[PDB]
């Protein structure tokens, strides 16, 4: 088979920089290489055909040169809209196949997250276990640090982080903490808080709850 | 029984060769053409595995499939002998199958069904009627994100002239947009458009004018916007037809304007030709008599003069002028006529220096759409400046075309006495567009036992008929008589008040360039002209006919 | 109008078999390519099939060749793709896109449409309906969710007022938990005056095991 | 690399245009053959759907597959444009598919699968080494219900005559059995037969003779029984090479015996020419010197004498002969010559009456199969009775023909300087059998600079080669010269005694009649022909080696 | 060696749906015409379908039309006919038979190979495994046999001593008795004088329910 | 569709005997006929294609005559093992068509049957009901009259008649009588008896039973 490979694998760039993924075909393919564009959940769409030609509908701002073994796309004026995975596929050999894939982020400005903590409901405990989330909604960078504390005890390795797919809009994340542990252990303690280290907060925002409350 | 014929695919059918499975006859000429009822669509047709036809290679008996219609499509697919052809889908709304059989030995023969083959298109086509409006693509000015293939045509009641003209056009294979004198693939070809060619205002007086227009998803982006307005017209009797055609003025576009050559600086192209243009004119790349400027009137237009002067280099003051030259006319710009006057050609003189303007009124109004100037003798060089002169056949009172040409006459109303072919297209008769004209069986026969019938449909006033040679040793009707009727069933020919006698009509001198005849005006629905003299190769013929409808009380 | 619509994938036993339908509407599947491409959870785009059904001729990566199997009822204007002896390693989201190829040489092998892919998941472990949980509010902007816990396999869908509120809404990826099976939260943030006037109703779906329950969120206490 | 090719389709493969799915080269000219291993098996060819080559109509680059093998082969199909040809299943065990690029543009090409297809039949095929046996369908004398293609070969060791007769024979589509001087399909065909056309004794000293055999089960009945016989010769020194090769004896059968026409009142057949037959003889439809009585010998023969008569006519008693004559001779029937004395024909004096006989010894032996005999002068009409003397070419000690004209020599072990087509099958070497011959790559060379080899493979006595001409400004050698090797590699040429210096042979006057060089015996596993001289034409020959097996001690 | 072998058939509801399967071996069955003929209980022969599978041209008899779909896999060479909706007049054995046409315009249609037929039967009634009892000589030539009685589908195999014993027997065609049920009887003639010395069992098999028992008769009183 | 209709239905003729099937076709159909042998319960062989032409291994006393509409299969020397049913189809058309078929028989010397008689066993009396067969090995020809009686009750529509194909050697037909009533209608009488009318027998046998026997 003939194996394509792409270069980045993934990066990040502002709205309005020029980007350039790269498309490396491991034997002569002529310009027969198609580039399709993935956005999570979604079926891919044609953009380029025949290494160079846009495909209806597809912005102007996209283009594609190559020519032999390796070939560009470029995505001249880059939009919070073209979040997404980007792969290349040879249309040459008689069985086709993809690279690996681009994935393209877009640089924003930072945004402080809004922290949330939820404490577990009645109907849960009663089962077995209790959970508990700390939702930090919308924020930039993806790169953020989520601190858990029963009666200060730093607990770790008991909680789960779930982080959405960057809004195609403005471009921020959101993000889950889910802590578990057996109601036994549970009402051991009362107060539970959650601390969030992240770039565009100027000191560590710490949510928190008192169990029972009234 | 005759093999073969015209099918509408709208429901699926067999074709096999004309025994099957009973072997097939020997000097046999079946052909075919399915069509889909949607430009939109695509034929496909599938062979039964049990496939017979003559082998060694080909040479003698097979089977054709080409992609379109007519001959002259290219070519699907050749077979002969036990293996039936792989599934064929067309890539248009059409398909044209033949089958050729020799002299000498037979076999079983083919068995195929045809339906219509779905790709995804959508057909967008409206028809237009109001006074003004925008004629564009689907969600102009971006990409409407599905293939197309759609007819807009613009219809206009009678006095009143079409013009379309394109704001913005953005597009040979996959886009292209042709535009029609009439329904498409039946009235003539004005022109096929694509990329950024840009196409020239038009104005028509046919009554229809109609666009065909297809896309594709694998071009990235493109329509065209264009706007129509319904102009009314009013025949005037005290009229003269002697207008300018349009070089000065502009009305015939550079688009319309060409030649065989032109010379290495282009400094002297064609479209430097129009009369009183103060930069240079138009030379060829040599000086000969096989050179010529052409100028393409798009629609059937009357020529009535030829006005021409020389020209000044403007980078060095010299005078060159053409002093005489031939007229060379044709109605498709492929088949031609040399003006004659008598027996022998028509040598025109021209101009005596470069500035001076030199008329030339034609001896006779003359019918057609291309024309050809060609300088005979010249001083120092052949440099040109022309303005053409005439009118619309349309200008005339109650002198309308009534269908033949565009297609308003459907094919079910053109009937004949004979036919040369087994099975005849009836569009073969239609003045101009036919592709080849109406033959009778023994094409000469003995005077009045042939005729051409027009079914106008309704009553129709009828001022006229314009008569034409056939194109596919040439025949051409050298004089007729024509009779009408309102019921269909009693007739009267035309009479001449002098002789007192059914009247003889002059036909043409060519088989390409028509004659109008005009006549005093009759009630009729049915029109037949009847040839009475023809050229040595007997009676070929195409018709239109002229008039307009009927119109008081208390 | 062109669309491929794949269905039959799902939770199958290892060794086990399974058939895939991709089902074109607006145009006619003979004289066309139709390919599968497979791709498994959040990895890259794998070809692994296709067929050509006017001719039949067909062909298939070696990674499912000699167990799975592409084939074409144009009479219903099908395409299936049959695998058997299935392994874990095929468990991934199944596309199945188009080819218009003939009269296109610069179009050869290229896939101009897709359908929407059927999930195909190859587990021993069984189904699994889900519990959910709500996730209330306080005692500017307070936020609320829904926590769909314990289900398997994937996916799960969540909504709002049954489409009504979308704005502001963030369903989470399943989490595979230790304990072997998923579990996601479904959130929206809403104005902390119109809380505790509103109806705010989640509502969960899984195909996998049938189960529809809408859950009321409240702000309760005492 | 070389387009085209020889694929043993044991193994399923591809073939495809050049550069596949690049784009394929201009001015090309691939031709493939792909065969199955049994005679049993036939081809199938798959396409792929990614199909284009040049349309227009196919004048310029195309697609052509035909049923069997080479050029004259059936056309299956020729296909250019946009659609991969539908399945091709072969009829016999062989596919021959040929591509063609004008000198201007082109398209992606073609790719294709072949495979063997299976049909049902059996391989029923035996070799047959014992000194006598049966040879027979399976289940005769009834029909064996089975499709079969079979390969029965007698092979013999040397010195030993094959004698095939045939009992019974009960079969031109469905069934056939023909006979083979050699390995089928790569030696020559003595003939094609089927029906109840009951094929006449073989005598055959080649040391093999083989029959392809084929059925249908629609076919209702159908089968054939013949005995085969190996007969020890022994070749003397004292002996003259001047016996009756049949005609009298009735060892040429009737089914040998032909000619250009016959009288109409059929009393006179070619049947009849036998020397010495009591019911008239030979004579034509007309009288003229466009005439000829032709005797097929079957095998490669030796002539020396022919013996002529002329017929009383026995219904009338008049007496008819011929006078002179002239004799034209052929070793495959198609390809002629005129035996030639000095620079002009010969014409041979004949009789002077009816009952006489008159024999003529040919200045030297001739080598040949087909005799024709042409009347030039005669008295009343043309009156023929005929004997044809000679002997084998085997009837020489130490004589035996060594492989290349039946296939005992394999294409591998034929080796050459140059060769005039990129791939170069090995077979047009061989003496007769081969279709072409062997041409270098500017056949115009310089002496000594090509040759042609052949590797026995082991080491043999040689004593002599037979040169021929080449078949497709008719090329061939006029002078040779021959070296001989053991390692392969140290070469000594054969060395004339008188000159001392390398022998050099006489070659051919005719591109087609053979000659035979002997020389004294040397040990060789090795032979090489070295043209020294030839026709304008330039090189061309086939070739065959005369010699036998080595063999004391205490 | 040129052979076809169906199979598939069998009982079915009334609006059911079964799918037999016609298997070449010997020969490559792209390139041939498979058909199917269909012949009801002591009827004339019925054409029913065909295919073409290099092209895959089908088409079918209007009793079948809309409900019976042709079909092939070459990779497994061989042909299918499923058959949907299935009335009661379908109830038939079904043969699939080859046709050669290629080259050969004197033989198409033609059916030169046909397989050995498999039985098609619709009923609401259900399977129901036989009960076989033992006819007993008396007490030159005795005869004797065994009766299988109440049985539903069709058909039963009788043989005598594994095979061993076929000259002399008759096995009847099998009667449908009021009770809706089959019953046919199997006798033999032999010696009076090797009866009563010698192994006489009948070996009785009904695939439709997966009965073999091997009852032997013996001349038994008191 | 072409309709074929065959003629005779069906016909009995001696071994030697020069037999002609017809077979009429709806129309013209050149000469595209083919005609196929069927022996009971096995796949029906192809004997003549194309009207005319012997198929493979078919003895030569077969032949096929026609060119039209009519047709005519001839077997000029009739056989025992020619007992068959001969189809003819079609093979014209784009459907196949065969048909309704003509069913040969032997004729022989008449052949007097062999009739016994078998009582219920006790394995079956004990499940609820019983049945009494009565064979008649070999006979010609098939029509052959069966009469029950129980007591001299002249028995009637309560058993049922099942005939052998006739043998493709000795042309002979047996036959089976199998009588049904319920045990406690059977205990009711003692001696059973089975009569045998045909023609190969110059008066009827009748073969009987004792209940309990010793």
């Amino acid at each position: 088979d003939i194996q394509m490979t792409q270069s980045p694998s993934s990066l990040s760039a502002s709205v309005g920089d020029r980007v350039t993924i790269t498309c490396r075909a491991s034997q002569d393919v002529s310009t027969a290489v198609a580039w399709y564009q993935q956005k999570p959940g979604k079926a891919p769409k044609l953009l380029i055909y025949s290494a160079s030609f846009l495909y209806s509908g597809v912005p102007s701002r996209f283009s594609g040169s190559g020519s032999g073994t390796d070939f560009t796309l470029t995505i001249s004026s880059l939009q919070p809209e073209d979040f997404a995975t980007y792969y290349c596929q040879q249309a040459w050999a008689y069985l086709p196949t993809f690279g690996q894939g681009t994935k393209v982020e877009i640089k924003r400005t930072v945004a402080a997250p809004s922290v949330f903590i939820f404490p577990p409901s009645d109907e849960q405990l009663k089962s077995g276990t209790a959970s508990v989330v700390c939702l930090l909604n919308n924020f930039y960078p993806r790169e953020a640090k989520v601190q858990w504390k029963v009666d200060n005890a730093l607990q770790s390795g008991n909680s789960q982080e779930s982080v959405t797919e960057q809004d195609s809009k403005d471009s921020t994340y959101s993000l889950s903490s889910t802590l578990t542990l057996s109601k036994a252990d549970y009402e051991k303690h009362k107060v539970y808080a959650c601390e969030v280290t992240h770039q565009g907060l100027s000191s560590p925002v710490t949510k928190s709850f008192n169990r029972g409350e009234c | 029984p005759p093999c073969g014929g015209r099918l509408n695919s709208k429901d699926a059918g067999y074709i096999t060769s004309p025994g099957y499975p009973q072997d097939y006859p020997s000097h046999q000429n079946c052909e075919w053409i399915v069509y889909a009822p949607e430009p939109n669509q695509k034929i496909v047709l599938n062979f039964n595995p049990h496939f017979e036809i003559e082998k060694h290679d080909c040479k003698y008996d097979f089977i054709e499939i080409r992609d379109g219609d007519s001959e002259s499509a290219d070519l699907l697919g050749k077979h002969c002998g036990n293996i039936a052809p792989p599934t064929i889908i067309s890539s248009g709304s059409m398909l044209y199958i033949k089958f050729t059989s020799d002299y000498a030995r037979q076999g079983a023969g083919f068995s195929l069904r045809y339906e219509i083959f779905k790709t995804g298109s959508e057909d967008c086509s409206k028809n237009f009627t109001s006074p003004n409006g925008t004629i564009e693509s689907p969600g102009f000015p971006e990409k409407y994100p599905h293939n197309l293939d759609c007819t807009f045509t613009i219809l206009a009641k009678p006095k009143m002239e079409i013009i379309l003209q394109f704001l913005i056009f953005d597009l040979c294979k996959y886009d292209w947009l042709d535009i029609w004198d009439g329904i498409p693939h039946v009235g003539p070809l004005i022109g096929k458009y694509c990329g950024t060619k840009t196409p020239s205002e038009l104005r028509s007086s046919t009554g229809i004018l109609s666009l065909t227009f297809h896309t594709d998803m694998a071009v990235a982006k493109d329509g065209f916007s264009a706007r129509y307005y319904l102009v009314h017209q009013e025949p005037l009797e005290n009229f003269q037809c002697n207008v300018p055609l349009g070089m000065e003025s502009g009305r015939i576009a550079n688009e319309q304007i060409s030649a065989s050559s032109t010379y290495s600086d282009g400094r002297w192209t064609p479209q430097q030709s129009r009369l009183h243009g103060d930069d240079n004119g138009w030379t060829p790349n040599l000086d000969s008599n096989k050179e010529y400027l052409q100028v393409d009137l798009r629609f059937l237009t009357m020529l009535t003069a030829i006005a021409t002067q020389g020209a000044i280099s403007r980078e060095t003051q010299n005078g060159y002028y053409v002093k005489s030259y031939k007229l060379e006319v044709s109605t498709n710009g492929e088949d031609w006529m040399v003006y004659r006057h008598g027996k022998n050609h028509k040598v025109f003189q021209a101009n005596n220096d470069a500035t001076e303007v030199v008329l030339n009124k034609l001896h006779a109004p003359l019918l057609t759409r291309f024309v050809r100037i060609r300088p005979q003798t010249w001083h120092s060089g052949i440099a040109l400046r022309l303005e053409l002169f005439g009118c619309r056949v349309t200008d005339a009172p109650c002198s309308n075309m009534l269908g033949m040409l565009s297609g308003l006459i459907a094919d079910s109303q053109i009937s004949a006495s004979s036919t040369q072919e087994y099975l005849w297209s009836p569009s073969a008769a239609r003045l101009v567009s036919s592709r080849s004209g109406w033959f009778p069986r023994i094409p000469q026969a003995q005077p009045g036992e042939e005729w051409l019938q027009v079914d106008l449909g309704t009553p129709k006033t009828v001022k006229g008929v314009i008569i034409q040679g056939a194109r596919g040793a040439r025949a051409f009707v050298r004089k007729f008589k024509v009779s009408y009727s309102l019921n269909g069933k009693d007739w009267e020919y035309i009479q001449d008040p002098r002789t007192q006698q059914p009247k003889l009509f002059e036909g043409n001198m060519h088989y390409d360039t028509p004659d109008i005849r005009r006549f005093d005006p009759i009630p009729a629905q049915y029109v037949r002209v009847y040839p009475e003299r023809w050229s040595p190769a007997g009676i070929g013929m195409r018709l239109e006919v002229l008039g307009c409808d009927w119109t008081h009380h208390h | 109008e062109v669309q491929l619509v794949e269905s039959g994938g799902g939770l199958v036993q290892p060794g086990g078999s399974l058939r895939l339908s991709c089902a074109a509407s607006g145009f006619t599947i003979s004289g066309y390519g139709i390919h599968w491409v497979r791709q498994a959870p959040g990895k890259g785009l794998e070809w692994v099939a296709y067929i050509y059904p006017d001719s039949g001729y067909t062909d298939y990566a070696d990674s499912v060749k000699g167990r799975f199997t592409i084939s074409a009822d144009t009479s219903k204007n099908t395409a299936y793709l049959q695998m058997n002896s299935l392994r874990a390693e095929d468990t991934a989201v199944y596309y199945c896109a188009r080819e218009d190829f003939r009269n296109r040489r610069r179009l050869w092998y290229v896939m101009d449409y897709w359908g929407q892919g059927t999930l195909v998941t190859v587990s021993s472990a069984s189904t699994k309906g889900p519990s959910v949980f709500p996730l209330a509010p306080s005692s500017g902007t307070a936020a609320l969710g829904c926590l769909v816990k314990d289900y398997f396999p994937e996916p799960v869908t969540v909504s709002w007022n049954s489409g009504a509120l979308t704005s502001g809404v963030h369903t989470f990826p399943a989490v595979l938990q230790s304990s072997g099976l998923y579990s996601l939260s479904s959130v929206v943030t809403v104005p902390s005056s119109s809380l505790g006037t509103q109806t705010y109703i989640c509502n969960v779906n899984h195909k996998p095991s049938n189960t529809k329950v809408d859950k009321k969120v409240e702000p309760k206490s005492c």
